[PDB]
Formats: structure tokens, C-alpha cells, sequence
């Protein structure tokens, strides 16, 4: 149906900040996590895929984590390029289809 | 590299139908999965449906399913969406993605969209 | 040539007499082995299933190809001409296959200009026919799986669930594959491995493959028993995934003046105590010459004795006189079993040690006796025309030997150990009296 | 009767005692394996499948009626009695089983009194119960593929590729079964076939067919993995292609005053260098009796030791005195690796080399040191009670035997080489030193 | 090391030198295995099927915990002491083994908080990701098979027909369960068991298995048929039929100063008659110290020989004489048999046995002539650039030993005799004579 | 142990429609097949229907097919069974049974009514 | 369709009486046949399964056996307390359910 | 040795329906492939049917689909075919056979009519 | 759909004649081809089938070969006797069935 995030997040520079995402059996705990990154202005990119694997060209300082389920995007090294928008999203067996998070909006101090 | 575009009316009168197109560039639409997905302006994203055009396979999002069809054309390497008796809630930008999903090497089963077109805006008045 | 009276005499009963054969002139013929299925027909349930396959699958074929290589670069007509320091090291086996391999690029051209052709075949067993040099059979594995089964089930199953069995089933078929076609394989450049063998990569269907052929003949199944139809692999294609075998189909040819004795051991009585010879029970004879046989290779029937080789190896002197009437030389073990045979039935005629076994005379009602100086007893027609031993009733004939064989009686060789541990003990106490002897003379 | 503390210190540390079983007083039942399935609900998409695959099953099964007919022509009521004349040639156990086939064959003909049933089976399993006298169990391979895969799947794919997976299945089935049922059965009249051998028929299934005899016992594995469960051929039919079984089903007992004794070998020094002694290391005592025994033919358990019949050898007087505490005749070799055991528990009690290892006492902290005229040390509680080896600590009890043992000191035996090729080098070695030896006199 | 000019003239070739490789060093990793199939899906036509499984299932699982008890029972924390007293008698790998399974204790309890999650998967491969310490795969037999042939079938055939077709299917994964999980399985606290039969409570399917660990490694395959990747029981559950195995991932470490060399054995002529020399084929040498190896329990690659353990065995010194250069101590072999091969290329360079075979120089059409007092000819392009043997023709290189190898002769050693019987009878002979020495003395 | 207990309408006029509720106490329906069966007043045995509450099966007489009706409640553990267009004939006595059936251990198949209920008596007029 | 039972059977005490249950091919001849007894005024009780297994707690007195088509059900020890209705089952193939038989009531003399 | 006969009407009415009958002696009609086939005169052979009886089993010329029926009878070993809505080109000689189908030993997949009968001819005016 | 066959043939006596058949990859490429044969006013008989296997009772003056998606049949020894019509068939994968084609008459002179 639909997967639950915070709607806001916010962290000093050269710091870390962590975005949860929150769903069901049928989704998250038994099919892997995606997470895509909508900066301002610009086409959608994918970030994560498979709970934990980074994309081709995607800096280290991203990081994924699963359990239970639930998920965890981890960003280290905070800049002001990194401040978007972040999705989460789980394919879901009662829909043949992906399902979405509502997003998360960065704001780097 | 692949590439997509989508193609659309800018305006859409409300109870007419809406029909998109999306161009590919570098692959066959006959040996993928695509999906189209849109996102209302100021809000989040929407999933609509997936196709696999070489078999005909479709999967729709279960509230959007009774007003969305599906059509391709291999000569031009092109795939179009319908979607019928629009209002004021169907005013959004519309992206075209390809969709692989599968299991890993390690038996872990997933889903992505991996190339994302441009977009294209369109607005119900 | 063998002294069959003087053998029984220590427990070794003649036996049944056999021919002798060996495969020789083979007849050729090649054919396609495809080892990846085709898909197109539920290639929306693939996912990334068939990248990993060929990933794994042509780090399997890789090394096969390049040992292939070696000969196939260094070989030239002149008739044909190898290139001695570009192989370096090489047995002649080897190099005669080498040879051979040269010889089937010419019909491996051929076949593999129906590529194309062969890449889209979509049933397990299809038959290529577009010219008469190009003609040839596609053998593909797990296709009838995939027809029979996966296709039938699309849509009454998730596409996952599709995905998930393709995979499992590939990766079966890898598991059984490895053991054939892996690191084992170190030698392809050879034309020894059998049939049955490389059907592995066909899920060890050898039936459909040799059906295949077209042959017949009435020698079929001893052929395949004996190990005798072999494969060479010709071409490795790492792109299209296929290989290229080329069958080698023999005929049983009879040594003429040849033939394998066997001998039938039974205990025997002495001292109060059990005893069994210790000889060999399958002897070959070849123009009046005598030798051992390597027997465990070769394939036992009814009337002869079937062989991918010649398989005779020499004999000493004192076993062959041994054989030949000097019973003297013949080894004897110790019998401390109660499973050791003490009776046997040749030509009509009762060899039994009536010592350990009641031995009864059924036309008369009275008892076979032996004395403690006789080894054994023939019985024939001329004293007990039916005998009984435990719950066995037997008619018997007349013996065609001496009429005096229960009264002439029998010299006996020296007894034996034959465990393997009992060897080195044997070994190493002769040595200690060797040098006790030895020292003797010094002092 | 062993002297285990003697043995003990040329590294045969004493082991487990287990008993010692043997298979004995069968009880039979006979059924029915058929070896053609029923199609008759796909009888449109068959082809001449069936008629090619009668051909070839014909030819696999006319050998073995031929042979069975051999005994079965020339045997008679008197209580039975056979033609030797006729026979011509055969062991005690090849007579013996034909006793058993002309015992069966009574049951054979009632339950051949079922032909147009049996035929018209259509399930795997099937029980026929028309009489007290006329009821037997019918398994029919190949039948469940057909009923659950290929007859659900019927106008779903072509009749064309119905056929094809139907004649797939078939030859499948064909070349598992010819490895047993093919000219390596060269003797079919006899008792000796493991019942996982005969399965094949039924595409090796055991343990169903085990199930239709109905028996419950707690020594079921037991007897199955010790191979003495059996099975013989009783009646072929040629022209409704199915075939007659007798099973036998042992009980398992215990031989009353035998015991089977386990040595567990252990490295130990002399002369600056690591040896091992070469002894036997299962050693059987029946009523006070010394033998070896060819325990690779039986099954060992935690408690037993279980052999479809007695597999006892004898054993050289050199070694049965080495056994008894003559240790200079006990024979040694050399160690060159690095994976030979090192120490072992015995009661408790360990015996280490410590000059090979590292031991150390762990309630003191202290090494323990072994001298060079030490073959190795026995440690128990009374000098240490908590010891150390490498990553291994160990509480240990209290040695039951002398309390001088570490103080003694023993005679050692002579060194041998037990490679297969040193056993020719030796024997040659030994041969030209007698030879020299006997030139020496002469001259 | 070894004199490889004068093992050339007793037909000993040097062949290709290969490296030494060993395994150490593994990784562990826990996985479960669950051995009866979820039936949830078709609950509505299962009988008593799954109560009789079951009971059969637990019949045969409860002796390996039983087994497991006795270590887990008395093993505790000082690191870790074992009870010598209980344990009574153990060899020092089943202690070891013992403490490894300790050790795997810890992570046994975190998976085992996941027992109604495993029991309730419904997958053949499953993912369990709950927390950082409780993640496992689960692998589930016979559940591929449920899922896609008998699920989608209901209704489409009859509910027995389906029962019945379960059945089956669970009898004959147990019937080829029992030979890895039966009573052959005595000692379940060690690690030798290879993965491959391991997996065979998944099917045989290893694959898979290895596939869910996720490592990458070049020498995978050489690992594999090394038998170097084993597992060990951990756990098992008598109440939901699962069990944990923990495998163990090694790799492979050369040993820097050994080498093994291998000999092509050629026959050759002396005394008008045909020979082959009895010397091992294989010579391990480490720090120039010459030993044999018993090669046949390793995996030999074209580069290297991968052992799972040092297999190397003592050699006489007789024989080591013999490989240095002393031929008079060399043993041989009458040849009566024409498989025995008569050439062989080394370094570019032909040793051949012209008498035997015919030998011609293509670059002058003239025959290549042997004499009877030498054993065989070596054939370099000082002579013959391009030589004919029959149907094979070769261009040769440059003879790198001495220039006068066709002139110098060699001494040749005893003849000797290598069947088994043969063993026994020239033991037996040598024992005689020295017998008749000895009493020559007396009188 | 196991028990039944049968409830119903003492009379039922004719034509109307006739229900019956089986409670179970000491097991759950939702694990066994259950089964039916009625006996007119000095007659034989007559079996009605067969049903597997957890997948939703049924088994019917084919006489009785077109007049059955059958339903569950898993939460009070209950099963009821409904039969329409009741005539003079359809009064008996009514009786609801645990019905296993399958294969025995030597492979004979069989089925069988284990434990009963002691029935409601249902009279027509 | 139906099972053909004998109306009535009797037999003095301390006796034996067998009582015959005759079906067809698609139900005895291919199943197995159970027995039923009904008492005066009292539940009805399963008696024999699978052609001969006695339930638990019933007398050794009550034996069973099929043969062809149809079925026997043999009472030994005859006493008093053994009149009741006997009944007799078998599932048929093309029912998918059980045929019944029509009844045996047993008077003891 | 099998043979057959075809019997018919020698003259059809337009637009009335053609019926033929074939006869088998030798062999049994529930055992093998049967087919039908015609010849205008002067022109070439046309496939109509193949049947198998014993289950029914029928495969049909497209072209002639809508206007083909098929019947048997086993007890006197017969099969039937009926054409509706006959037209001056349905006149021709008609011919039933046997019409086995299948792989060889060498796995060729081949059909043929190995045994024809006489024929009939059927003229309509 | 249908076969190509030439409508006519003629060769002298003594000497030998080929006819041709062509068809698609649905029909000849894949499945193998019969060969008929029809005298004046008699019952048609099976010449050839499996594209070269004789049926019983055949001259071996007839052979027949297939190549790609084409199919010829030869006589050789031409007499008067074999004057006739002769037709090709083969079955169709996407009919079911059999197709035949034209037909070729063959004359003698
Ligand atoms: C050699 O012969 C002597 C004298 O009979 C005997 O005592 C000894 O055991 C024999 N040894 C061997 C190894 O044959």
C-alpha cells in the first residue's frame, strides 16, 4: 500500500544523518529496499538498490541497511550538495508492482 | 547508453483522454521491462503501471487500473500510455523508467527503476 | 594344456570356457550438444537468471578451449605435420588424438556454419537438414523441462515463483555437470572418455543420444557394457554455448586362437584343518601361451570375455607350473570361515569335500564317507548315481578321467597369509632370517 | 587375551569393543514390478512410442528368462531333485538358489493367475485382492509422471510435444536401468541382489516397496545399510513386460562369545625420528580365537558391528605373538606428514608424544617434558589433573594399569615400507641378497 | 635431484613438473536446512502422509543428536575444559571437532530465536533479516516441487491421485537420503564431510547452497573438487525437522620449496624381448628431500597438484638410489600385451622403441635402424628434423643432454613380477629356498 | 478428547428451509475433514456432504447436490449446513462426524467417520 | 451407488455368524470398507477400518476380510450384548464419498 | 489386412447436407488415426479431417471448419462424416484412410495415409 | 497453406526424371515428406514417407531426399508403367495437418 517516512530530516556539515523507512511483510519483510535521490531541478537517480548496493558513480558515504521491516539510508560526510529529496521503495507480492515511501526532505545546516 | 523521452498534449481538457508516448534510443523496448510513474507538483511520487511489450505482460496500480491502457510500436522502438476520463487530480509531471526486477546472485529478490527520462508536464484545465 | 585331474585335486574345479574379444574399426559421426535452453517463449519470467548461468558456465568451458588450442594451432597439412617443440611434452596417446582432432575440423566447419540455425532450435532433440554436408543433430539440455512444465504453468504461478524454478533447475543441472566436465577434465585431447559419460552434459540420456545415429547391430548392449563407444569433444563455442562430439562406433572382433579358463575354488582337507588354493581363477591362453588377465575391466557374458583393450599380463614360472601339474608349487591359505563353497558340480560330476559337508547316497540310503589322506571325493554315476547333500538331491553323470581317482592321491604346497598387513609382517621376518644366515657366516 | 598396556606403547592406544551380528532365518514375500506404464487416457498423442520402446525392453529382458529357464526345464518332484547332466556346470550357491526358485514357483503360478488385472493397473501403487490365495502388491514405473505431469497438460501443448516428453521419460528410464538389469546380470539365479539394487526397476524407490511388505522391526536401517535385505528375479513375462520378485528379510544375531576389538594408532619416537606402528586395527576374538576380519564388507555402529556373513580371515603366528606382547615383532614405518595423530583418550587416560607436541599442565602451569629413550607418555590425574595441547584442555582421570609406567621402557620392532611399489623393490632386494648368499657356499 | 638422462634409457620420460598446494586458513558460516515442505497450499489433501514421514524422519534423526549430546553435555567454560572422564575414548580429531563445535554454539542459539520464522517459510530459498545477529538462509527440500507441479494441479486431477503423488515424492528423497544421514554416519562430530554430500539433504543441489554464502574466488572450482569445502552438524531440531551446518570456506597455500615431477613410462627393448620399469610415476620433492605421494586422493591440474591434506609417504632406499642414477637397482616387467605404449615426446625431443615400432626420417625417406644391444633411441633434429611413426609425423627441436647418447649403454636391472597372487607365490618360493640355505648349514 | 454437539429446529414446516449448526470442543475445525450424515425413523444410513473448513472444500451426495448449503465460523469453532425445499421425506434423525480418509502405511486407501455426535431429530410437518 | 446387505442374521451364543457386504469395482473393488455398529438407543460407533483394523477398545471377538468385490464381518463369542445394526461403508471413486449399505440387524438366540 | 469402403449418396441436393460412411475390416476403429479426403474432378488432392475415435480427438481444414461433423459407431466398427450447405463445387470423389502420425527410430516427426479405400463419388445438382 | 509442384514432367525410357516440392519452414523445414502416387482410374497408394523410407512392395527404381524447405523425388530406369500422377504432402505444425500440393503428371516418350 504505501511505506512511511519522516517528512523532514536535518544535519550540521560533516556530520551523519540517518532516514528510516517503515512497511509491512508483504513489501518490505520479504523483498529488498531502492532508495532514489530528486534534486532540485533534475531528473530522478538511483541511489541504493538491493538493500545495500550502490549504483555505478555513487560516492561511498551512502550507505543502506535492512531489518525486519524496516530500513535505514545512512548519509556520512554531510555537504550542501546532498541537501533533496529521498525515496524509498519495496516491491510488493499482493500488487505485482512496486510500492512507495512519501519521501524525505534534507536541509543541511 | 539508453536514453528515453516522453511526449504528451501540454493541456488536457477535463473527461477527455490523456495519451503519452515514450521514445528509447540505444536499446530494443523488446528485451526490457518499463514502467511509467508521475508525481503531482509539490507532492511525492505515484507509481501507474509496468509493461513488458515482447509478450504483451501488464501490471497496473490497483486504483488506477479501469481507466489506463497500453500500446507499442517496434518499427519506431516506441510505447504509449491512455489514461481516460482525467479531472483536476490528473494534473502531474509523467516519467518513463526501465524497470528490471529479479533475484541477485545471492538469492535476494528486488526491483528498480535504473534510467529515468526528463519528464513531461501535464496539466488538466 | 592345463591338468585339470591333478588341479581338482587342490579345490580347483573346471569351470566354463570362453572366447575372447576386442573392439576394433570404429565408424564416425558428430553431433551438437547445446547447454543452454531456450527461453523465448516465457522471457518476461528471465529476470537476470540467464547472465549468472553463462557467467558460471563459461568459466566451466573456458579451460576446455584452451587445451583444445595447443593442437589446434600447431598442426598443418604437409599427411598431416605437428609442430614437436611447440607441444613440448606430449604421450603418443595424446598425439594420435591430436591427429584425430585435426581430421574432424573439416566436418566442424561445416556444422558450424549453421550457427545461426543452431541458436534458435526450441525442442530437445531437432534435426538440422539443409545440404548434405549440412545435416546434423541438436541435442539441447533441460528443454523439455522448460516446455513440459515452466511454459504450461505462466500465469497460474508468479512470475517470481517462474524465475525461481529456472534457476533452481540450472543450477541442479551445473551440479551434476562439475563432476565430468571440471577440473577433472585436464586431458580433452583424447578419445577414451565413454558415451555415457559425456551424455551428462544431455542429463544422462545415452539412449536418445545413441538413437540418434541410426546404427544396429545384434553386439549393441556387450558394446556399451565394455566401455567400448567413446567420444571426443571438437569444438567449444563460448559465445552460442555448444559443443561439437564425435562418436566412435566399433565392431567386436574374436582373437582367434585365444580363449579365458576359469576355475572353480572349493575347500579342501588336510591335517585335520580347512584349506583353499590360493591361484588365479581366470587364466588366459593365447597360441598355447599362458598368462594372467586384468579381468575387473573387461565384461563377463555367457560365452566370451568383451574388452575395450588387451588386457594380458605375464606370469612367473613357478605358477605356470603350478598350473601345468606341479602341485607342489601351489599355494594354500587357512580356512577359518564358514561361507568358504565346499562343493561344486562339473560336467556332470560332483567334486565335494565330504569331510565338512554330509554327503549322502540317495539310490541306497547309505553314507559317503572320506578318509583323513583324501582332499576331496569325485562322485559320478559308477558308486551314487543320485546324491543328497543338505536339502539338494542331484543326478549325476560319469567321469570321463581316471577310474582310480579317489585312490591315487595328491602332493601339497606350502600354506600362504595373503592380508595386506600380514604381507610386510612376512616380509620383514624372512629379511631377520636372511640376516641372521647372513651373520652366521661371518662369526 | 591382547596386552593392551604393552601395545599401548608403540601407539595402539585401546579402543571401543563392539559386538559382533550376523544376518540369519529370512522370512519371504513375493511381488509384482511391471515395466511398461499405462497410457490408455493419452492414447491419441503416442505415436509408435510404445512399440520402439517394446523392442529394446524385449531385447534387455530375454536373457534373463533364458537363464531362468535353465533350472526351471530341469528340475522335478521326488524333496527336489535336479539333472546334473543338464546343468552341466555351476557352483553350490547357483544349485542352491534353484532350490529356491522351484520353491517359488508355486506362488509364481497363482499370481499369475492375475495377468488381465495386472495389465490393467493405472496407478503407481496397487494392491490386488481377489483371494486369500491370489493377492499381490503391482508397482508400475513411470506411471505417477504420466497420471500428475503429462495427462493434466493434455491440448495445453501439442500432441507432437506430448509425445516427445512421453519417449524423453522412457529412454531416461531405459539407461538408468541397463547398468543393472543389463549383461552385467550374467547370473540371475541367485539370492544375493540388495533390494536398493533391484529398485531400479521402480526408478529406485526402496523404500516404498519396503513399505507394501507391511514388516516393523527396530533393526530396519541396520539391516538395510549392512546389504542384507535381497531380492530374486522368479518369472519374466515377455509379452505384458513385467517381472516376479521374492524378498528376504533376516533377523539380525549376535555370534555369543565374539567380540570385535578397535586399535587407535598413534604416532611415537625413537631415535630422533616419528613412527608408526603397522598392526591391524580391528581385531576379532571368537571363544578365545585370534583372526582378522574384512571389515570393509560390513557396517560398523556405536555398539556393533553387523556383516551379512562371516567375513573372518586368518592371521600369521608372527603377528598373534606381536598381539600378545612380543612387541619386537610388531613391524614400524616411517612418518613423513604432518596429519598423523598425535595423542588419544583411552578410559580417561591420555597417551601423548610431547616431543611432537606441546603439553603442558594447566593446574601448575608446568611443561611436561618426554626423554629421548621415551616412546611416549601416559598422563592422567595423578601428575597432572588439567592438561593442555595446543588449544585443547582436558580433565582427566585415573590410569588403571602399572604405576611405573613412564619409567619402564619396551623392545621396538624392525622398520618396513608399505608402498606398492617398495613391496616389488624389496622382495627383489631380498631375492639377489639369498642369491649371494647361496654363490658364496658354492665358491 | 634426479638423474632424468639415465631414467630416459629405461624408458622413464620426464613429463611436466607441477606445484605443491595445501588448504588452510577457512572462514565459517551458519546455514539451516529444512528437511520436510511446507503443505499449507494443498492442506486439504495430505491424508496421514506427513504423521508417517515424520515418524520415519525422526527414526532416523534422533542417533545424530544423540551423538551431539555427548559433546555438548560436557563441555563448559574455564578457554574451554572438556570432561575426559565422560567422554571415556575419543582420537584427537573428534576432540578437536568437539571443541569447534563449542564454539559454534553461540551463534546455534541467535539462529535458533528465529523457530517461527523458519517453520512458516513457504520458499525453496528464504532470507531471514530480522537483526544484525539474527540472519540466516533457509533452504527447504521438496518445496519446488509442491509449488509447481502439485499446487497449480488441484482440482485438475483427483485429491488421492495428489496424496499419492506426495508420497512418492518424500520416499524417494529418503531413499537417497539414508546413504549420507544413515547408520554410515557413526561420527557426526567431526569436519570432514564434503559440502557435496551434505547437500544432499537439499537435493544434491550445492550450488545454490554455496551460491547463498556470496564469496568470489579464482580457485573455486579447484576447491570444490579438492574436497577442501566441508561443513559440520551444529544443531538439530527433532520437533520442526531442521538442522544448522556450518561450513568452512578455506584457501589454498602453496608450499614454497616442493615440486612434484611425473615419469611417461616407455617400453623398451633388452634380450629380444619387451620391458617396462615398476618405479612410481609421481615424486614429491620438498627441500630436496625425495619422497612418494599417494596422488590418488588429489586433484592434479595442469599446473599444480591440490591436496585437502599433506599426503606424502616414505621410500625405500633402495629406490631413491635407483631415481639418482643407480639402473641396476631399477625393477622390470615383461610386456605380453600391446596397449603398452612405445614412445613419447619431451622438451621437443622423441625417445622411441624402433624395434617395436617403425620409425622413418621424412626429410631423407631413410629407416631409423635400432640395434639390439640398445634399449631405446632418442630422435632430435641433429639427426632427423622430421620423423614418421606410423599415421603421425612430427618436427622435433635440439637435444639438450650429452651428444653421445645413442652410443653409451646402460646397466639393467632384476625382473620382478607385480600380481597379486604372484606376491604370494614368490614369498612363498624365496621362503623355501632360504629354508633349504638354513638346513644346508645344520647337516 | 474430541466431541460434537448437533443444534436445530425441532419442527420445520414444509417447503421452508432447514439449518443445522455442529460445535466442536477439544480440536479445531480448521485442521480435519467433517462430514453429514441422516437416518429416517426405521431406515438405513444416508450420507449427506463431506467439507474442509480451511480450504473451503465440499464433497456432496448427488441426490441432495441442488438443496445444500454449507458455511463456518472458525471464531466460536462451528460448522452449519443448510437444506432447502423440505418435503415429508427429509424428516430423520442428523448426525455430524470427524471423517479422515487417505492411505494407510501399507498403501490402502480408506475412509471413515471416527468420532460422532449424537444427532438432533428434525421432523416435517 | 448402494452396498447389498443381508436384511437379517442370527445365530445362538457361544457361536460364530459372518455377515456379507457385496459392492463393485469402483468402490470395494478398488477402496477399503469400514464397519459401523448401532446399538438400541445409543450413538453410533466405528468398528473395523481398512478392511481389518479393529478400533481402540473394541473386542478381538470382531473380525474382518475383503475379497473380489465384496467384504466380510466375522463375530466370534456370540453373546447378548452383541444385537445391534451393523453397517458397512467404502468410498467410491466416482462419488468422491462413501457408499453405505443398507443394514444388518443381529438377533442372538 | 485392413480394408475400408465408403458408401454415400450418389447425388446431393444444393444446399442440402452430405453424409458418408466408412467401414473398417481387420482392425478395430478405437485403435489408430483416421482421415478424410477429396478430389474434384480433374484437380488435385484436399485434406478435409483426421479423427481419432476412441477419444474423440478431431483436427479440421480450416477452410471447411464451419460446415464439418464427425460420428462413430464401434459396435459394427464404423465412422461417419457430414458436409452442410453443399454447393456445386462440394462435387468430388471422396475417399476415407488411415492416417498414422508420429517420430521414427532416428526422432523424424512424419504423418502418411498408409491404406486409401476405393472411394465415392458425390455430384451435386 | 499449399505445396509448389511443376504440373508436368516428361523423360525418354530408360533414363531417369526428378519432380520437386516446395514449401515453408512451418511445414517441410521442419517435418519430414510423403510422396503418392495415383495410376489411371485405381486407388491411390503411399509411395514415400520420411522423405526417404520405401514402403513395402516398392521398386527401388524410386528414391526420395529433402533439402532446406524443398523435398525431390527421383525414378530412375523410367519405364511406361510409371506413368501417373504423383503429389507431396506434409504436415503442418501450424494446422494439425497434412498439405499437399499440385501434383505432377509424369509422361513417357
Ligand atoms: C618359512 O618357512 C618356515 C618353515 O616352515 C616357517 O616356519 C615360516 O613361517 C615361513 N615363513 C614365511 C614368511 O613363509
Amino acid at each position: 500500500p504505501v511505506l512511511t517516512q519522516p517528512p523532514s530530516a536535518s544535519e550540521a556539515a560533516r556530520k551523519s544523518v540517518t532516514i528510516s523507512c517503515s512497511g509491512s511483510s508483504s513489501n518490505i519483510g520479504s523483498n529488498s529496499v531502492s532508495w532514489y535521490q530528486q534534486l532540485p531541478g533534475t531528473a530522478l537517480k538511483l541511489l541504493i538498490s538491493y538493500n545495500d548496493q550502490r549504483a555505478s558513480g555513487v560516492s561511498d558515504r551512502f550507505s543502506g541497511s535492512k531489518s525486519g521491516t524496516s530500513a535505514s539510508l545512512a548519509i556520512s560526510g554531510l555537504q550542501t550538495e546532498d541537501e533533496a529529496d529521498y525515496y524509498c521503495a519495496a516491491w510488493d507480492d499482493s500488487l505485482s508492482g512496486p510500492v512507495f515511501g512519501g519521501g524525505t526532505r534534507l536541509t543541511v545546516l | 547508453q539508453v536514453q528515453l523521452q516522453e511526449s504528451g498534449p501540454g493541456l488536457v481538457k477535463p473527461s477527455e483522454t490523456l495519451s503519452l508516448t515514450c521514445t528509447v534510443s540505444g536499446a530494443s523496448i523488446s528485451s526490457y521491462w518499463w514502467g511509467w510513474i508521475r508525481q503531482p507538483p509539490g507532492k511525492g511520487l505515484e507509481w501507474i503501471a509496468d509493461i513488458y511489450p515482447n509478450s504483451g505482460s501488464t501490471n497496473y496500480n490497483p486504483s488506477l487500473k479501469s481507466r489506463v491502457t497500453n500500446s507499442k510500436d517496434a518499427s519506431k522502438n516506441q510505447f504509449s500510455l491512455k489514461l481516460s476520463s482525467v479531472t483536476a487530480a490528473d494534473t502531474a509531471m509523467y516519467y518513463c523508467a526501465r524497470a528490471p526486477r529479479g533475484y541477485s546472485y545471492s538469492y535476494v529478490f528486488g526491483h528498480r527503476f535504473d534510467v529515468w527520462g526528463p519528464g513531461v508536464l501535464v496539466t488538466v484545465s | 594344456i592345463l591338468h585339470y585331474e591333478k588341479l581338482s585335486k587342490i579345490g580347483l574345479v573346471k569351470g566354463v570356457t570362453r572366447k575372447y574379444k576386442i573392439k576394433s574399426n570404429p565408424l564416425t559421426k558428430d553431433i551438437v550438444i547445446k547447454m543452454i535452453p531456450n527461453v523465448s517463449n516465457m522471457s518476461q519470467c528471465t529476470g537476470s537468471v540467464m547472465e549468472n548461468y553463462k557467467t558460471r558456465l563459461n568459466g566451466i568451458l573456458t579451460p576446455i578451449k584452451g587445451a583444445l588450442e595447443i593442437y589446434k594451432n600447431n598442426t598443418h597439412d604437409l599427411g598431416v605435420i605437428m609442430a614437436g617443440v611447440a607441444i613440448g611434452i606430449a604421450t603418443a596417446a595424446q598425439i594420435t588424438a591430436g591427429v584425430a582432432l585435426y581430421e574432424a575440423m573439416k566436418n566442424a566447419d561445416n556444422i558450424n556454419k549453421l550457427k545461426s540455425s543452431i541458436e534458435s532450435t526450441n525442442e530437445a532433440v531437432v534435426k538440422l537438414q539443409e545440404t548434405a554436408e549440412k545435416t546434423v543433430y541438436v541435442l539441447t539440455a533441460l528443454q523439455d523441462y522448460i516446455n513440459t512444465n515452466l511454459v504450461p504453468t505462466i500465469d497460474k504461478i508468479s512470475c517470481k515463483q517462474t524465475e525461481l524454478s529456472l534457476d533452481l533447475a540450472l543450477s541442479k543441472y551445473l551440479s551434476d555437470l562439475l563432476f565430468v566436465f571440471g577440473p577433472n577434465l585436464q586431458d580433452p585431447v583424447s578419445n577414451s572418455m565413454t558415451i555415457q559419460a559425456i551424455s551428462q552434459a544431455f542429463g544422462g540420456n545415452y539412449e536418445t543420444l545413441l538413437r540418434t545415429l541410426g546404427y544396429a547391430t545384434e553386439d549393441f548392449d556387450d558394446l556399451l557394457e565394455s566401455d567400448s563407444i567413446t567420444g571426443q569433444i571438437i569444438y567449444v563455442d563460448l559465445s552460442s554455448y555448444y559443443i561439437i562430439v564425435r562418436v566412435y562406433f566399433p565392431i567386436l572382433t574374436e582373437i582367434q586362437q585365444a580363449y579365458i579358463q576359469e576355475l572353480l575354488p572349493v575347500s579342501f582337507n588336510n591335517d585335520n584343518s580347512e584349506w583353499i588354493s590360493i591361484v588365479p581363477n581366470f587364466i588366459l591362453v593365447r597360441n598355447t601361451l599362458i598368462s594372467n588377465i586384468e579381468i575387473g575391466f573387461c565384461l563377463i557374458t555367457k560365452r566370451s570375455v568383451i574388452c575395450n583393450q588387451d588386457y594380458a599380463t605375464p606370469m612367473t614360472n613357478n605358477m605356470r607350473e603350478c598350473l601345468t601339474g606341479s602341485t607342489e608349487k601351489c599355494p594354500r591359505e587357512l580356512v577359518v570361515s564358514s561361507h568358504v563353497p565346499r562343493f561344486a558340480l562339473s560336467n556332470g560330476v560332483l567334486f565335494a569335500n565330504c569331510i565338512s559337508v554330509t554327503c549322502q547316497c540317495q539310490t541306497t540310503g547309505r553314507a559317503i564317507s572320506q578318509s583323513g589322506e583324501q582332499t576331496l571325493l569325485m562322485i559320478d554315476n559308477t558308486t551314487c548315481p543320485t546324491a543328497v547333500l543338505g536339502n539338494v538331491i542331484i543326478s549325476l553323470g560319469k567321469y570321463l578321467g581316471s577310474v582310480n581317482y579317489n585312490s591315487e592321491g595328491i602332493a601339497i604346497g606350502p600354506p600362504v597369509f595373503t592380508d595386506k598387513v600380514d604381507i610386510s609382517s612376512q616380509i620383514s621376518s624372512m629379511n631377520q632370517s636372511l640376516q641372521q644366515s647372513k651373520d652366521y657366516i661371518k662369526e
